[PDB]
């Protein structure tokens, strides 16, 4: 999985 | 309200490539 | 999905990805309002497998096309506020009442790629839920008892209850329906691992709207001859759906 925004 | 009417298909009066297969079975 | 094909962009804008923050794909789900997601209870809770997911364990991803890329400017990722499992979900025997509601931390915004599906009314249900009428299933699950790069779609026929019953040892309930081609039909297709919680939808010929009739629930293997996928019967549980939203959102 391509990493997702950290804010999430 | 606006449920089940797709912005890119129903709302523009375009059909997806296999939806006739559904309708044809009814 | 087995023997399906790539979805078209914006073809299933109510399709949701249940994503585990290891960060892995748990199941599909469907958007029924700006704040409510529908899924399979077993996606969250399955004691035999030691599965009991909580609000803070998951992320909901909406407007997706690709299974793994973070689709910048397209998808929206929400946090769950609360999970509701059907009080009579039967995880001990047959996954009877395999349904849950997830209320989002904040209403999502509609877009070309994010739009809710309708919930059937008794009369839509009455005329569409007929043996031989086709529905559509979508997901990012296994292709084979094996993973797509993009959302897959497959159109499948509802099969007569007796045929369903006689294909398995599990005992079937009024809260389930099964779908697939019969060995004779020379057309294949089925949901597979990772598709659970996704929508089984039909397009009404009366008002040209898409209705979610079923939820990907269970089966035995994927695309086996003489076997069929089983789905939760959304209309039979609609009462419970209303409720929760009403009694809470
Ligand atoms: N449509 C199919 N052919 N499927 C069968 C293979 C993949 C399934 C999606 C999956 C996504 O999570 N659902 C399953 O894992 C739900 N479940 C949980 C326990 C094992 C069970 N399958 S089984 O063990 O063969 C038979 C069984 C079914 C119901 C309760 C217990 C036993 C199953 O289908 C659907
Ligand atoms: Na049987
Ligand atoms: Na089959």
């Amino acid at each position: 999985f391509e990493e997702i925004p950290e804010e999430y | 309200a606006d449920c089940g009417l797709r912005p890119l298909f129903e709302k523009k009066s375009l059909e997806d490539k296999t939806e006739r297969e559904l309708l044809e079975s009814y | 999905i087995v023997e399906g094909s790539d979805a078209e962009i914006g073809m299933s804008p109510w399709q949701v990805m249940l994503f585990r923050k290891p960060q892995e794909l748990l199941c599909g789900a469907s958007l029924i309002s700006d704040r409510w997601v529908l899924t399979a209870a077993h996606c969250l809770l399955y004691p035999p497998w030691d599965k009991n997911f909580t609000e803070n364990d998951l992320l909901v991803r909406i407007g997706k096309h690709s299974r793994t890329r973070y689709e910048r400017n397209i998808e929206k990722i929400s946090m769950l506020e609360k999970i509701y499992i059907h009080p009579r979900y039967n995880w001990r025997e047959n996954l009877d009442r395999d349904i849950a509601l997830m209320k989002l931390k904040k209403p999502v915004a509609f877009s070309d790629y994010i739009h809710p599906v309708c919930l059937p009314d008794r009369e839509t249900a009455a005329s569409l839920l007929q043996a031989g009428y086709k529905g559509r299933v979508t997901g990012w699950g296994n292709l084979k008892e094996t993973q797509p790069s993009v959302l897959q779609v497959v159109n499948l026929p509802i099969v007569e209850r007796p045929v369903c019953k006689d294909s398995t040892r599990i005992r079937i309930t009024d809260n389930m329906f099964c779908a697939g081609y019969k060995p004779d039909e020379g057309k294949r297709g089925d949901a597979c691992e990772g598709d659970s919680g996704g929508p089984f939808v039909m397009k009404s010929p009366f008002n040209n709207r898409w209705y979610q009739m079923g939820i990907v629930s269970w089966g035995e293997g994927c695309d086996r001859d003489g076997k069929y996928g089983f789905y939760t019967h959304v209309f039979r549980l609609k009462k419970w759906i209303q409720k929760v939203i009403d009694q809470f959102g």
